[PDB]
């Protein structure tokens, strides 16, 4: 009945959204660390190839390694630019909008949770409207519902309750008086009228919206109304709901091209054609025929297989033990870490300098 | 680049041996070459080295005047002539190559990227 | 008097905190972009030095440039590692905790704002308790108070109302009945008792806390109590307030050593001693005497002035016009952008390869 | 590296001039050298070039058989002997140096890092 406490069909879907919004910061940390980590992997590969080229100066393989190093360095550069120009704002914005909406929802749910007269009469009722519910563990009436911002550790967030279409559990409610409101539970937050609701000497002067505009509490003796938010459109009195849905839908993750390895032909890999054109052909434009001919000299072919073959050569190359530690691996493929590989490259670039004086 | 030594084995005290180390590629002529030896129970130690150009040679004090290192770029091979062997020369002898052209790289194992598998030299009294 | 609507002395300090929390996501975007941008500046400098060394092979200056390139590459590597391992979590956590607390506060303030009976009687009163207040522009009773998550553009956040000590405006209130509560305004949210408050047929079964535990609304006919939060300690029923204060206090910004240039002597600059030791001295340990002697050969000295001198040489070096565009600058110091400089370095590394074959 | 040309000026049609370009450092002997010319109102164009080693020379078709480029590493200087000049040879002549040892770099201005300031050659009929 109108102006009574809320049975679980009303608040459980809000609990479900609040718990899923709690994971948006986790996914933001996950994506920012993954972007940085993939950039580091691209740079390690560039550094390994660069070291291979510095050691093996002259050979066709060294020139192949120079093309390989350029490719991965560009990938590392472009991923860092994507992190600055796109991912940072995406992930800050999703963290902010989701956490803001979660605070809006949580404050409302926490108010319902506390506003009760007894074990059987209050604003937050169980499924059957027999008893008021209580929060214990991280659950309310059996429903996960911590009403708090849990510790942030990286994790991909679910899209069970907030996804591409909207808030899938926040559908139109055609009979709030029977499905949302109990028959007997007293709850002055269910109405703006003075007899049973928030009004004191008369009704509130207007309807009141709560949970960032999700629920509308009329100042008459009528049941609440809720927004249908399962089929959202870019737009409101419920703007924080739109903002969080839009921010989450916009996320790409650290999975765009800059962070992904290229496995097709060599001439099409990032940086290759340009480097071949200017460094080897001394031309500015080329047809792929001339590029592939040039690649055959250095890769013995032009497909991904010949690329992998050169990468395997790079991975097996040993470096001087004094450059890594008293016993550490010395093959490039067994070394990782940008700064470590950087200092190794510097040693060999210095040796290359010395050989040039002598020669 | 792969190094394979040969010419080790058993020898009587006062005898002589010539160790050979052939590299698998003409890259050899851009490498400084060295010989290191690891006695039983002991740590591995410098024996002799020759600069990439063959212009300079270096010897541990324990082998100076007995050992001679030389190189033949045409055969991609470095040699260690070992005269007047004594039981204390018993060891696994390793060939090694360094990409450095700095002669100071030659005297410490830690500057050599390439290593042979090592060959046993055993001198009995 | 107890159980009356709240005058502005109560809610204005909450408005001030909410407006400042709104800037925490802005500062998170600011710091993440600044970190990436400074890393790019370190890498541009490394790439410029590397190009200088590839072109001028042989010379003492080229060897100085190799040491300079190693230094900036290490700075770029270490800043990216700091962004992955420290800054990402710091800025996600500050964004999440501040935005969550802001939603908790904003939902409560928005509830007070709407719960009124008339222009003179309601839960949110002006300073004098003459009229209820209204939200217009982004202000309530003259106080900036948007009650919304504003668009996120980079900006350093103020620390006026949330700082190192705590929430400086949320001090102990010794006379809430006269300073927070009006004398006449009706407000059922000011009390848990049934006559004038949230209770319907009897009092609420317990005191109720609102705004993430900031205000305590007793189920008796007494004035509210508020947390004193101006002198905070790492710990609560008001945990979201502690979380946001701790997360903001932990921020370092993109200002730690990895993102700052080093201007003291050369031997102490990142990477220098190690590179000199192994590449030039072929030793593992050194006294600064031997390092400085070696630096004199290549920098003509060992102070920051000789370092700047080599950097100026690098900045003036021209590259081939066909590598940058039909008319673009061709001096290294006039070029910027990691990927662009990367492709230039590759061209010259390829040329270095060719010279080694010939030699 | 700085390039300064000299030897330009006025000359009557059918006369000859020798342009000189001296580089400021012995680096010269690692540089391919070229001459480019920009006529009044026209765009700058290739005239002649000589490989870093002096082994090969290249000429625009309009100057083949009239111009001769040569180099003297001992004087860090490249020369352009220009015979049988005609009014159409009037131009600002630029000396240029490229760090590339690939002869294909020599024929296009865009591969040369270093440029002189250019000297006026004016041929009157
Ligand atoms: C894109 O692809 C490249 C090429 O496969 C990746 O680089 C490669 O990464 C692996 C794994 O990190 C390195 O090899 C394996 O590594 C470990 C430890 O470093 C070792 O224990 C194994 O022996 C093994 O060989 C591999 O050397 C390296 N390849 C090269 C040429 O550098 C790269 O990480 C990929 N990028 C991303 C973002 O995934
Ligand atoms: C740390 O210090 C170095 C060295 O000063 C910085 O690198 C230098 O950055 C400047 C400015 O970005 C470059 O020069 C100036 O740049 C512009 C455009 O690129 C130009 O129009 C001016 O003519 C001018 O010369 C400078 O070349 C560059 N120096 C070197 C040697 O690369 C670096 O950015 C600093 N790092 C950080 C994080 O600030």
């Amino acid at each position: 009945a109108a102006e009574k406490g809320f049975k679980q069909a009303f608040w459980q879907p809000l609990c479900q959204v609040s718990e899923e919004l709690d994971d948006q910061p986790k996914g933001a940390l996950f994506t920012l660390q993954a972007a940085a980590s993939k950039i580091q992997k691209m740079r390690d590969a560039a550094l390994r190839a660069s070291i291979y080229a510095e050691i093996n100066h002259g050979t066709n393989r060294a020139k192949a390694a120079v093309i390989v190093a350029n490719h991965y360095a560009m990938k590392a550069d472009s991923g860092l630019e994507a992190l600055k120009q796109t991912l940072s704002s995406q992930e800050v914005t999703a963290t902010a909008t989701a956490s803001y909406l979660k605070g809006r929802i949580d404050e409302y749910l926490n108010l319902l949770l506390q506003t009760k007269e007894s074990g059987t009469s209050g604003c937050m009722m169980d499924t059957s409207g027999t008893n008021t519910v209580t929060k214990a563990g991280g659950t309310i009436g059996g429903v996960p519902c911590k009403l708090q911002l849990s510790p942030i550790q990286p994790k991909r967030p679910a899209a069970t309750y907030l996804g591409k279409a909207g808030y899938v559990g926040l559908t139109r409610q055609a009979d709030a008086a029977n499905n949302f409101h109990d028959n007997d539970a007293e709850c002055r937050l269910a109405s703006g009228h003075n007899t049973n609701g928030l009004g004191k000497s008369g009704q509130l002067s207007a309807a009141v919206t709560m949970a960032a505009g999700y629920v509308t509490v009329a100042n008459s003796q009528t049941a609440v109304t809720v927004q249908a938010l399962d089929a959202l459109q870019e737009a409101a009195a419920h703007q924080p709901w739109i903002d969080a849905w839009k921010a989450k839908k916009a996320l790409t993750g650290a999975e765009t091209a800059e962070f992904r390895n290229e496995t097709a032909g060599i001439a099409g890999k990032t940086g290759v054609t340009k480097l071949v054109e200017e460094a080897l052909l001394k031309k500015k434009d080329s047809e792929a025929s001339e590029i592939q001919t040039e690649l055959k000299k250095y890769f013995s072919g032009h497909e991904n297989e010949q690329w992998t073959a050169i990468e395997k050569l790079i991975s097996e190359q040993p470096v001087a033990q004094n450059l890594v530690g008293d016993n550490q691996p010395t093959k490039l493929g067994e070394l990782e870490g940008n700064a470590k590989l950087t200092t190794i490259l510097a040693y060999y670039r210095m040796e290359t300098a010395g050989k040039f004086e002598v020669l | 680049v792969q190094l394979q030594e040969s010419g080790g084995g058993l020898v009587q005290a006062g005898g002589s041996l010539r160790l050979s180390c052939a590299a698998s590629e003409r890259t050899f002529s851009s490498l400084g070459m060295g010989w290191f030896r690891q006695g039983p129970g002991k740590e591995r130690e410098f024996a002799a080295a020759i600069s990439w150009s063959g212009v300079s040679t270096y010897y541990a004090d324990s082998v100076k005047g007995r050992f001679t290192i030389s190189r033949d770029n045409d055969k991609n091979t470095v040699y260690l002539q070992m005269n007047s062997l004594k039981p204390d020369d018993t060891a696994v002898y390793y060939c090694a190559a360094t990409s450095s052209w700095n002669d100071m790289a030659l005297k410490s194992a830690g500057w050599y990227e390439y290593w042979g598998q090592g060959t046993q030299v055993t001198v009995s009294s």
